[PDB]
C-alpha cells in the first residue's frame, strides 16, 4: 500500500515494439504486457515488451494464452535475457488516458495475480508528430 | 521406403495446419459472431496487377476490403446481407438476405397437413397432376435418369369451390417439400414494380 | 562373383593384391572404397588393353552389388567408354550409363559432355549445339561443383574451332584456367592452349578488354620460353603500346588462323591504342586532335573516321567528333587492365584530389572561423 | 509394401496442402481495406482532395506508385483508413437494373 | 539476388541491446542471431531482430551451437502476431568475419532462400556505419580467377520507418538532428560532409597505395573497372564554367 | 441501446436488424438462453 | 529420479550408406539412435535425447528433445557423401548439450562412429586433454566396418573416462555385422 513518486525506465526498443505493434493493428485495439520487474517499490524498469495478437473474444484474459506467455518467456530464458511481468500495455485509440471498463477488469486481474501490474495507456493514433 | 517418414511428416503438417486453420478460423469467427454492417456489393473485379468488393456499411460507409480477403465470389454475388467484419473491415460469412418485407412470410405456411383423402370427385385430375407434380418430386431421380425434364407449369381451371387449395396444399403436403401460396388479387399494388 | 574374381584376379601385374582388397570391399559390402579401388586401377600405369573385358568385369560387378558411387564410378567408367572407340555404339554406351545411373548427379551431366565429345570427334552436325548450349542450361543451381563446370569448359574450349563460339570460347577457356589451378598436364600442351587463346583473342571482334589473358601469368609464363613475341602482342593489346613491327612479326609468327585476320588484328590494335591517354590523361589532354590521333595509331586522315566510329560503337570513346579542330571528346565507359606495375599514376592522381580537396576544406575553414570558432 | 500407398498419400497431401494455402492467404492478408472516397479536386501535385461518399473530405497525399494522370480529378480512389492518404484509384459503375 | 537492402532504424539499438544482455555471460564476442523483416520489390527491410548465445572456437571455425527449437518458436510467434514478417537474413556481430559463416548460413537458407550476412557495430561507430550487409555469391570468383567464397556487400541504406519519429525525438530531444537554424546547420553539414569525403577518399588513396606494395591480395578485377570511370570522367573541364559564366552568378546578384 | 431480432439460423447464431441499421449477429449472453429471446423482440445489446 | 541428458553425434560420412548392415550402416545407426532413445523415454519419457552431425556440418534443428521422430525424419536421406570432422562433431555436441537444461538432467554425450577416419593424432590428443580439463562425459561406439578402436578413439575415451571417471567403454565391433544390444548393454546401466 506504498505507492511514492514512481518512475517507469522504459526501453526505446519497448517504444519501438509499441508504436509497432500499435501501427498494425490501428483498429483492433491490440494487447500486450510489460516485461518489467520491480527492483524495489518504485523504480520500475523495462527493458522489453512484447506484441501479441488480440484474440477474436476482443479484451479477455483468455486472449494472452498463458501456455504461449509461458512458451514465450522460456525462448526468452534460453535466448536473450529473462524479465518478469509486472506492466502490460494497450494501444488505444478510443479516447484517451483512461482504461474502458474491460480494461479496468483485466488489469484487476493483472493486479491480483501480480503485485502492482500497472495500467499503461499508449494511444496510438493521438500520437503523431510530437507528443507519444 | 521414404513411406514412413513422408507419412510421419504428413499427418503432423495436416493436424498441425488444421488447428491454425481453426486457430485463425476462431479469431475471425468471434469477429463473424460480430458481424455489424451491411453489405451492399459494389462488386469490382479487381484483378490483382483477382477480385475485390465494396461494402456500404449500415453507419453509411464504404469499406473496400482488398480480393474479398474470406470468401468466394463464386458463393459471394453482388447483393447484400452478408457479414462484414466489424474492425477488420471485410467481407466475413455469407448470411441468409432479406425476403421483401411482405414476402418475408407473406402467406407462407410451413407444412400443410390436409391429407388426399378428404377431398375427391376429380380423381382423374388429381391423379394426373400428382403425377405430373408430386412425382418430380418424391421420385425426381427417375426423370433425371430417364432424361425427360417434368414440366413445372399447372394451371387448375374451374369455378370455386372445386377444391384447388386443398388439392395443392395435399400435394405439397405429400412432397413433404416446401409450400409458399401467393394471394393473387392483391398483388396489384399502386407502387410501381411492387408486383 | 567368385568366379569372376578368381579369373580377374589374372590379366596383370599387381592385380590380385588389389583384386584380393575387392573381394574384402563386397564382403563388408563397401562400395566407396571400391570405387577409390577402380579408379586407382584404371589410373594405374597401364593403357588398360583389355578394355571390353574390364568393362564387361565392372559392369558385372556394379550390377550384382547395385550401390556403388553414382558420380565417381561415371567419371571413372567414362574412360573405358572412350577407350572402347566405336561411336556407333558409343552412344549406345553412354545411354547404358544414363540408364544404369539415371540420377541428376555429375552422371548424366557427365555422360552429356561425352556425348558432345563424340559429336565433336565424328558427326559434328548431329546434336553438338544442342548439347553444348544444354550442358550450361543444365548447370542450375550449380555454383561451385567445379568439376563438370571444367568438364564443359573443355568441351567448349575444344568447340572453339566451330562456328558457333570463339569468343566465348576464350572465356570458357578462361573459366577452365581459373577453376583447375594446378598444372595438371603438360606445360607445353598449356602453351599450345595460351596459343590457342591468343589466337582466338586476336581473331575475335568483341574481346576489347578480353580480360584475365593479357598479362596473366597463369597463361604468358607458358610461352615464357617460346614465342614471348606473343606475350609482347598481348601485353600490346592490354597497354595500348603499338610496337607495329613487333604486332606484324606477330601476324605473320604463327600463320595458321592469323594471316588472314591480320586486318582485324590492325583495326583491334587502332582501336586500343588510346585507352592509354585515355586512362593516364583525365581530361588532361582533352583535345585528340589528328596529329595526335597519328602519333597514337600511325594511320590516315579517312580512316579516322572509321576508327572513331568503331570506338564510339565498342565504348572506348564516347565523345563529340569535330572535323573543324579533329577534336575527340573523352568518355570511356569500358575499362580494362590499367597495368597494376604502373598504378603509382592513379595513386599519384588520387592523392592529388586528396591533397586539394583537404586545403580547400582547411581555406574554407580559415575563411570560416568567425563562425566555426 | 506401405510404399505404394504413397500415391495416394500424395493425393492427400496435395488436397489439404490446397487449402492450407487458401488458409495461408486469408490469414496472411487480414487486412482493414481502404475506405473509397472520390477525387473531389486535386489541388495540386502534391496534396490533393479527397472526398469520402458519405460526408467528409480531407487534403491528403497519393500514392506513390500511381501518378496524377492516373489519379484524374473525379474518379474514384481509395485512402487509407487511418492515415488517410491515396492508395489506389478503382473504377466506378452504374446500373439502371430494370427491364435490362 | 535481390537489387539492395535497406535497414530499418527499428532494428540497429534492438540487436546492440540483445548484444548486451547476452554478453553478460558469454565473453566470446560473437552474437549470432536472425533479423526478420519483408522483402517486396527488391528493397529488403529488417523489422525484427533474435539473438542467441553462440561459442566458437578459432580451430577452423566449426564448433558452434545455438537453440534452433528456441529461434523458431520465436519466429512462429512472430509471424503468428505479424504474418508479414519473415526472416530476412541471419546477423553475427565481430566485422572481423571468420569462416563458419558459411555453415551458417547453409543451415539456415532453410528459412530464407537467398540468405544473407548482416554485422552489428556495437561499441563501433566509426564514421556513420551501424551495419553491413552480405549477400553470398558462390559462383565462381571471376572469368580467369580460381574458386573463392566471395561474399560481396550489396548496398545497404538506412531506411525511415513509420511513427518512430515521435519516439527518437522525444528520446533526444536535445540534439535535435533536423535542419534547425539553417545557416548554421547546413554549415555543419559541409563541415561533416567534407570530413567523410576526405576521411573515405584517404582510405581509397590508402587501398591504392597497399595494392602498390603488394603485401595484400589485389582485387584488381573490379578495383580498376570501377574507379577508372570515376578518374576519367571529366568534371575538370572548365570550359562549360566558360559557356555557362552566368551560371547563376545572375541569381547570386539579385540576391545580392 | 435495444433494438428488435430479426431471425436466426438452426439455433446458435441470431442474425438481427437492428435500429443502428446494423447487419448484427451475436453470440447471445451466457445468461440468456435462446429459447427465452424470439423473433422480433426487443434486445438491449452492450456495447463492449 | 536421476533424470538423463543424451546428445548423440552420428558419423554422417561418405561410407555410412553402404550395406554392411542389412538396410545400410547408416539405417544401422539410426536403429541405435532410435532404440536407445526407446530406452530412454521408457525410464521417463520426459528424457530428452539430441541430434549432432559431423559431416563438415553441425545439425542443431533436432534439439535435446523427447521426441525421437524429428531425430529420425532429419537424419533420413542426410546425404551422407561428405567426410568425417570428429574434433569439431564431439565438441559441437558438448557445445549443444550446454545449452539451457536441468542440472539434475545428467549430461552426455554419446557418439557413433562407423567409417575410417583420417585425422590428426596430435589434434585429437589435444582435443581430449581440452575434454579432460572441461570435465566431459563422452561414451562412443563404434559400428561395421573400421579401424575400429583406434589409437585416437582409445586414448579420447580413456581421457573421458580415466582420473576416477564415469567408465564409459568404447566396443571393437567387428567389421561389418555387429550385435548393437551387445555394444550398448554396458552404458544403459553403467557408464
Ligand atoms: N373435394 C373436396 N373435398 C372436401 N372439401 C372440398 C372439396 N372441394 C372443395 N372443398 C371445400 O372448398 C373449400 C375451398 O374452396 P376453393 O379452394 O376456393 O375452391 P376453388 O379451389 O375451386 O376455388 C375448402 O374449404 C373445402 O372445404
Amino acid at each position: 500500500a506504498v505507492d511514492t513518486a514512481e518512475q517507469v525506465y522504459i526501453s526505446s526498443l519497448a517504444l519501438l515494439k509499441m508504436l509497432k505493434h500499435g501501427r498494425a493493428g490501428v483498429p483492433m485495439e491490440v494487447m500486450g504486457l510489460m516485461l518489467g520487474e520491480f527492483v524495489d517499490d518504485y523504480t520500475v524498469r523495462v527493458i522489453d515488451v512484447f506484441a501479441m495478437p488480440q484474440s477474436g473474444t476482443g479484451v479477455s484474459v483468455e486472449a494472452v494464452d498463458p501456455v504461449f506467455q509461458a512458451k514465450m518467456l522460456d525462448m526468452l530464458k534460453q535466448t536473450g535475457r529473462p524479465e518478469m511481468v509486472v506492466g502490460w500495455y494497450h494501444s488505444h485509440p478510443g479516447f484517451g488516458c483512461w482504461l474502458s471498463g474491460v480494461d479496468i477488469n483485466t488489469q484487476q486481474s493483472f493486479e491480483a495475480l501480480s503485485e502492482r501490474a500497472v495500467a499503461v495507456v499508449v494511444d496510438p493514433i493521438q500520437s503523431v508528430k510530437g507528443k507519444v | 521406403k521414404i513411406m514412413k517418414s513422408e507419412v510421419l511428416r504428413v499427418t503432423h503438417e495436416l493436424q498441425a495446419m488444421k488447428d491454425k486453420i481453426k486457430e485463425n478460423s476462431e479469431k475471425i469467427k468471434v469477429n463473424k459472431t460480430l458481424p455489424y454492417l451491411v453489405s451492399n456489393v459494389i462488386e469490382l473485379l479487381d484483378v490483382d496487377p483477382g477480385k475485390c468488393a465494396v461494402i456500404k456499411t449500415s453507419t453509411r460507409q464504404t469499406y473496400f476490403l482488398p480480393v474479398i480477403g474470406l470468401v468466394d465470389a463464386e458463393k459471394l454475388k453482388p447483393g447484400d446481407l452478408v457479414g462484414v467484419n466489424k474492425d477488420s473491415y471485410l467481407i466475413l460469412e455469407t448470411l441468409p438476405t432479406e425476403y421483401d418485407s411482405r414476402v418475408k412470410a407473406m402467406e407462407v405456411d410451413e407444412r400443410p397437413t390436409e391429407q388426399y383423402s378428404d377431398i375427391g370427385g376429380l380423381d382423374k385430375q388429381i391423379q394426373e397432376l400428382v403425377e405430373a407434380i408430386v412425382l418430380p418430386m418424391n421420385h425426381k431421380e427417375k426423370f433425371e435418369n430417364l432424361g425427360i425434364q417434368p414440366p413445372k407449369g399447372v394451371l387448375m381451371y374451374g369455378p370455386p369451390g372445386t377444391g384447388k387449395t386443398l388439392l395443392a396444399r395435399a400435394c405439397a403436403a405429400q412432397t413433404k417439400a416446401t409450400f409458399l401460396k401467393l394471394a393473387g388479387p392483391q398483388l396489384v399494388q399502386m407502387f410501381i414494380g411492387d408486383g | 562373383v567368385p568366379g569372376f574374381l578368381q579369373q580377374s584376379q589374372n590379366s596383370g601385374p599387381g592385380q590380385p593384391a588389389v583384386w584380393h582388397r575387392l573381394e574384402e570391399l563386397y564382403t563388408k559390402k563397401l562400395w566407396h572404397q571400391l570405387t577409390l579401388q577402380v579408379l586407382d586401377f584404371v589410373q594405374d600405369p597401364c593403357f588398360a588393353q583389355g578394355d571390353g573385358l574390364i568393362k564387361l568385369y565392372e559392369n558385372f560387378i556394379s550390377e550384382f552389388e547395385h550401390r556403388v558411387n553414382p558420380l565417381s564410378l561415371v567419371e571413372i567408367i567414362l574412360h573405358v567408354v572412350r577407350q572402347m572407340t566405336d561411336p556407333n555404339v558409343a552412344l549406345t554406351f553412354l545411354e547404358k550409363t544414363r540408364e544404369k545411373v539415371k540420377s541428376s548427379d555429375e552422371a548424366v551431366i557427365l555422360c552429356k559432355t561425352a556425348i558432345g565429345a563424340l559429336k565433336l570427334n565424328i558427326g559434328d552436325l548431329q546434336v553438338t549445339k544442342e548439347t553444348i548450349e544444354d550442358v550450361e542450361e543444365m548447370l542450375n543451381n550449380l555454383p561451385g561443383v567445379t568439376s563438370v563446370h571444367s568438364r564443359f569448359y573443355d568441351l567448349s574450349s575444344k568447340y572453339y574451332q566451330t562456328i558457333g563460339n570463339h569468343a566465348s570460347y576464350y572465356k570458357d577457356a578462361l573459366r577452365f584456367l581459373g577453376c583447375v589451378d594446378i598444372k595438371d598436364l603438360p606445360v607445353s600442351e598449356q602453351q599450345e592452349r595460351a596459343f590457342t587463346l591468343g589466337l582466338a583473342g586476336l581473331l575475335g571482334e568483341g574481346v576489347f578488354n578480353f580480360g584475365e589473358l593479357l598479362m596473366h601469368p597463369v597463361l604468358e609464363s607458358l610461352r615464357n620460353t617460346d614465342r614471348q613475341w606473343l606475350i609482347d602482342t598481348l601485353y600490346a593489346f592490354n597497354s595500348g603500346n603499338v610496337e607495329r613491327f613487333q604486332t606484324l612479326k606477330t601476324a605473320w609468327g604463327q600463320q595458321p588462323d592469323l594471316a588472314a585476320n591480320e586486318a582485324q588484328l590492325l583495326r583491334k590494335i587502332q582501336l586500343l591504342c588510346l585507352m592509354e591517354m585515355t586512362f593516364t590523361r583525365p581530361a588532361n589532354h582533352r583535345q585528340l586532335t589528328f596529329e595526335e590521333i597519328a602519333k597514337s595509331a600511325k594511320i590516315t586522315v579517312n580512316e579516322v573516321e572509321l576508327l572513331v566510329m568503331k570506338a564510339l560503337s565498342v565504348g572506348l570513346v564516347k565523345g563529340s567528333i569535330d572535323e573543324v579542330d579533329k577534336r575527340v571528346h573523352m568518355t570511356w565507359v569500358q575499362p580494362r587492365v590499367l597495368d597494376l606495375q604502373q598504378i603509382k599514376g592513379m595513386k599519384d592522381r588520387l592523392e592529388f584530389w586528396c591533397t586539394d580537396v583537404k586545403s580547400m576544406e582547411m581555406l574554407v575553414e580559415h575563411q570560416a572561423h568567425d563562425i566555426l570558432t | 509394401i506401405d510404399g505404394r500407398l504413397k500415391e495416394l498419400r500424395e493425393q492427400l497431401k496435395e488436397l489439404t496442402k490446397q487449402y492450407e494455402k487458401s488458409e495461408n492467404d486469408l490469414k496472411a492478408l487480414q487486412s482493414v481495406g481502404q475506405i473509397v472516397g472520390e477525387v473531389l479536386k486535386q489541388l495540386t501535385e502534391e496534396k490533393f482532395i479527397v472526398k469520402a461518399t458519405n460526408g467528409p473530405r480531407y487534403v491528403v497525399g497519393c500514392r506513390r506508385q500511381l501518378d496524377k494522370s492516373k489519379l484524374k480529378p473525379g474518379t474514384r480512389v481509395a485512402l487509407d483508413m487511418t492515415t488517410l492518404t491515396i492508395m489506389r484509384y478503382l473504377p466506378r459503375e452504374v446500373d439502371p437494373l430494370v427491364y435490362n | 539476388a535481390v537489387q539492395k537492402v535497406v535497414v530499418h532504424p527499428l532494428v540497429l539499438l534492438s540487436v546492440v541491446d540483445h548484444f548486451n544482455r547476452i554478453g553478460k555471460v558469454g565473453n566470446q564476442k560473437r552474437v549470432v542471431g536472425v533479423l526478420l523483416g519483408s522483402w517486396q520489390k527488391k528493397v529488403l527491410d529488417v523489422s525484427n531482430s533474435f539473438a542467441v548465445p553462440f561459442d566458437e572456437d578459432d580451430k577452423d571455425d566449426s564448433v558452434w551451437f545455438l537453440d534452433h527449437d528456441y529461434l523458431e518458436n520465436m519466429y512462429g510467434m512472430f509471424k503468428k502476431v505479424n504474418a508479414r514478417e519473415r526472416i530476412v537474413g541471419w546477423y553475427h556481430t565481430g566485422p572481423k568475419l571468420h569462416k563458419n559463416d558459411i555453415a551458417i548460413n547453409e543451415l539456415m537458407k532453410r528459412y530464407c532462400p537467398n540468405s544473407v550476412l548482416v554485422i552489428i557495430d556495437v561499441k563501433p561507430k566509426d564514421l556513420g556505419l551501424p551495419t553491413e550487409a552480405y549477400i553470398s555469391v558462390e559462383e565462381v570468383h571471376d572469368d580467369g580467377t580460381p574458386t573463392s567464397k566471395t561474399f560481396e556487400h550489396v548496398t545497404s541504406e538506412i531506411g525511415a520507418e513509420e511513427a518512430e519519429e515521435v519516439g527518437v525525438e522525444h528520446l533526444l530531444r536535445d540534439i535535435k538532428d533536423t535542419t534547425v537554424g539553417t545557416l548554421s546547420q547546413r554549415i555543419t553539414n559541409q563541415v561533416h560532409g567534407l570530413k567523410g569525403l576526405n576521411s573515405k577518399l584517404l582510405d581509397i588513396r590508402s587501398y591504392l597505395e597497399k595494392v602498390a606494395t603488394g603485401k595484400l591480395p589485389i582485387n584488381h578485377q573490379i578495383i580498376y573497372q570501377l574507379q577508372d570511370v570515376f578518374n576519367l570522367l571529366p568534371d575538370v573541364s572548365l570550359q562549360e564554367f566558360v559557356k555557362a559564366f552566368y551560371l547563376k552568378t545572375n541569381d547570386q546578384m539579385v540576391v545580392v | 441501446c435495444t433494438k428488435i431480432i430479426n431471425a436466426d439460423s438452426e439455433d446458435p447464431k441470431y442474425i438481427i436488424n437492428v435500429k443502428q441499421f446494423a447487419k448484427f449477429v451475436v453470440d447471445l449472453s451466457d445468461q440468456v438462453a435462446p429459447t427465452d429471446i424470439e423473433e422480433g423482440m426487443r434486445v438491449g445489446v452492450d456495447r463492449n | 529420479m536421476v533424470l538423463e541428458s543424451t546428445m548423440v553425434c552420428v558419423d554422417n560420412s561418405e561410407y555410412m550408406r553402404n550395406g554392411d548392415f542389412l538396410p545400410t550402416r547408416l539405417q544401422a545407426q539410426q536403429d541405435a539412435v532410435n532404440i536407445v532413445c526407446h530406452s530412454k523415454t521408457r525410464s521417463n519419457p520426459e528424457n530428452n535425447v539430441g541430434l549432432i552431425t559431423l559431416a563438415n556440418d553441425c545439425e542443431v534443428l533436432t534439439t535435446l528433445t523427447p521426441d525421437t521422430g524429428r531425430i529420425l525424419s532429419k537424419l533420413h536421406t542426410v546425404q551422407p557423401k561428405g567426410k568425417i570432422t570428429f574434433c569439431t562433431g564431439i565438441r559441437v555436441a558438448h557445445l549443444a548439450l550446454k545449452h539451457r537444461q536441468g542440472k539434475n538432467h545428467k549430461m552426455r554425450i554419446i557418439a557413433f562412429v562407423g567409417s575410417p577416419v583420417e585425422d590428426n593424432e596430435k589434434d585429437l590428443v589435444k582435443l581430449a586433454k581440452r575434454l579432460k580439463k572441461e570435465k566431459v562425459n563422452v561414451d562412443i561406439i563404434n559400428f561395421g566396418e573400421e579401424e575400429v578402436n583406434t589409437e585416437k578413439l582409445t586414448a579420447f575415451v580413456n581421457t573421458l573416462n580415466g582420473k576416477d571417471g564415469t567408465g564409459s567403454h568404447l566396443v571393437t565391433v567387428p567389421p561389418g555385422p555387429s550385435l548393437a544390444d551387445a555394444l550398448i548393454s554396458s552404458p544403459i546401466l553403467a557408464g
